[PDB]
């Protein structure tokens, strides 16, 4: 019984850790992807600016 | 018959100044102000915050290494 | 009170209160019913998404424009678009605001009469006035003469004006516009392997056309250069990945404007219908029209068109006249800016078609003195 | 016995998973920071350009 | 298939009752390998994978590389002679049949359900496979809730508890008027 109680508690703690880590990963992923899209957009508008310079 | 427009007084080509010269300077200055404030708010704070998060990440790495090593030491049977 | 300067257009509805610089709400004019079945219950699924909402759910809709070539082919959808424009994009009830619609030249009468009948019966405006889309674009330039080429998305028309006196016998209306260029681009993209068929993917091809295509200064030299080097191939990322590379399709899509034989149209390009429109005018105002050629409308935003057109007209015109092409940076909203200026005038304040006048003469009042 | 065997086994899986998750988290965060720093370097390139534009 | 590959070590289960024992073995021991060839090479050299299990009468058995070969059939249905492609490629094919504008959302919201998706390590193998197939720009996310087994029933409870759904039931008088073929009609 003692071993069972300790094991169950350790398991539950680790499980909740797992869930929270997943949520953190998701949020950081969303922010990083938004930054990535921002970077692609800035580079593309930069190139458009370069081509505008080429025009004039 | 085609419509007949009643005769007025004035004007035309005199609102081009009052709609062009305004934004010719105000818009440029305001956009420069916006760019300056946005860069100041964004870039330095982002780099500092990323450094802070990196330091916290290194501390988490140290804690993970210590816990993993002590648990592997005990559990090794 | 303030006037509502609406501008139906064909492809983008532009609206806003009179007296400002830019339209308040600009959104595509498409009404798309859902086409699949739908299994989630209580999701709150509507029966028709209009305006900019249907450009985000376009994956499961069948978008259909209610205005084909200037004329309106589906009156219920157009009424829905107007209702959306008034109530959700501006949030001003029409019972307390005059309206100033715009209409292409040489359009069917029934279209205009139905438009005024709707505005007076359904929305119940105090007074509405219909204006030709080119005179407004001439207002916005601050000129009073000049020949304006308003190449919209539905129809391209070329109205010459001198000293405020329009020349009704010299209007050359041509039905090639941005939509036909989108279809032709979608048709020549198939030469590399990319097939766009669905009415939703027409929007993707339109975005490709807007972001990549440009008008070549000299067509044969560009065709020769693109066939030897590879300095032109610009890539573009679809809404799901799988980037595509556009080669000499870049300047072949908008070249259709100057050679309408590409899409099988007989008529001459926009470079020669302007010269023909000028030559129909009297012999003493041709110099002023040559010097004050005005560009407007969305489709005239291609990078490098203000030079190609000037080169072509200089080739056609006599060598002594000076050819100048006015291409303001605010080309897209030029018609609406002109509409705002016209609605803000004091001299114009008595030209509205007041409701009591409509009650006495019926919808045919629009063709009468109140034009 | 069945219960505690199950619990310890699934807990071990949890520990290995969570450690893999932590490696993933660190790699993602550091890559995010590197990309953000590249972006800020680009922003300061643009800011030098804006200082030039101070010519207007 | 697990009952068929266990015979390679000497354990023969034939009776329809012993199929239940093989099912218990599959539930408790099998797992999905992240990379198949590396696992096949590792299990053939070391012995860190051999997990033992006690039958309902004693005589413990030791499962070697049968552990990750049983559920690998999902991603290579050629093992049991089926022609079709695995569950990693029929999802990508199902996505590609959809319209071009909703593929990003489907990529980002891939949902797993059902009992058989409870193998330890499947939510990573499937994500790796789809990321290999899909374009490099799209983000691939696999939703694997811990209550996977009863997901269908929880959803059924939620749907039955809705007020908007309360008038979609096939009332008995309707069945009396149109016969059993009422189910294909509007009341789906
Ligand atoms: N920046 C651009 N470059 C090239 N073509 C454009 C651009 N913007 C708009 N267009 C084309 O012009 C059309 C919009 O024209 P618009 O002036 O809105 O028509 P309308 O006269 O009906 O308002 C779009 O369909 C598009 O094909
Ligand atoms: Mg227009």
């Amino acid at each position: 019984s003692d071993k069972l109680k300790e094991a169950e508690t350790r398991a539950e703690f680790a499980e909740r850790s797992v869930t929270k880590l997943e949520k953190s990963i998701d949020d950081l992923e969303d922010e990083l992807y938004a930054q990535k899209l921002k970077y692609k957009a800035i580079s593309e508008e930069l190139d458009h600016a370069l081509n505008d310079m080429t025009s004039i | 018959v085609p419509p007949k427009i009643p005769d007025g007084e004035r004007v035309d080509f005199d609102d081009i100044h009052r709609k062009r010269v305004e934004k010719d300077l105000n818009e440029l200055q305001t956009l420069i102000e916006a760019h300056f404030e946005n860069r100041k708010k964004e870039e330095e704070e982002l780099i500092s915050l990323k450094d802070r998060i990196e330091k916290r990440r290194a501390e988490r790495a140290e804690q993970q290494r210590i816990r993993n090593e002590r648990e592997k030491e005990r559990q090794n049977r | 009170t303030t006037a509502l300067v609406c501008d139906n257009g064909s492809g983008l509805v532009k609206a806003g209160f009179a007296g400002d610089d830019a339209p308040r709400a600009v959104f595509p004019s498409i009404v798309g019913r859902p086409r699949h079945q739908g299994v989630m219950v209580g999701m709150g699924q509507k029966d028709s998404y209009v305006g900019d909402e249907a450009q985000s759910k376009r994956g499961i809709l069948t978008l259909k424009y209610p205005i084909e070539h200037g004329i309106i082919t589906n009156w219920d959808d157009m009424e829905k678009i107007w209702h959306h424009t008034f109530y959700n994009e501006l949030r001003v009830a029409p019972e307390e605001h005059p309206t100033l619609l715009t209409e292409a030249p040489l359009n069917p009468k029934a279209n205009r009469e139905k438009m005024t009948q709707i505005m007076f019966e359904t929305f119940n405006v105090p007074a509405m006035y219909v204006a030709i889309q080119a005179v407004l674009s001439l207002y916005a330039s601050g000129r009073t003469t000049g020949i304006v080429l308003d190449s919209g998305d539905g129809v391209t028309h070329n109205v010459p004006i001198y000293e405020g006196y329009a020349l009704p016998h010299a209007i050359m209306r041509l039905d090639l516009a941005g939509r036909d260029l989108t279809d032709y681009l979608m048709k020549i993209l198939t030469e590399r392997g990319y097939s766009f068929v669905t009415t939703a993917e027409r929007e993707i091809v339109r975005d490709i056309k807007e972001k990549l295509c440009y008008v070549a200064l000299d067509f044969e030299n560009e065709m020769a250069t693109a066939a030897s080097s590879s300095s032109l191939e610009k890539s573009y990322e679809l809404p799901d990945g799988q980037v595509i590379t556009i080669g000499n399709e870049r300047f072949r899509c908008p070249e259709t404007l100057f050679q309408p034989s590409f899409i099988g149209m007989e008529s001459a390009g926009i470079h020669e219908t302007t010269y023909n429109s000028i030559m129909k005018c009297d012999i003493d105002i041709r110099k002023d029209l040559y010097a004050n050629n005005v560009l407007s409308g969305g489709t005239t935003m291609y990078p490098g068109i203000a030079d190609r057109m000037q080169k072509e007209i200089t080739a056609l015109a006599p060598s002594t006249m000076k050819i100048k092409i006015i291409a303001p940076p605010e080309r897209k909203y030029s018609v609406w800016i002109g509409g705002s200026i016209l609605a803000s005038l004091s001299t114009f304040q008595q030209m509205w078609i007041s409701k009591q006048e409509y009650d006495e003469a019926g919808p045919s009042i629009v063709h009468r003195k109140c034009f």
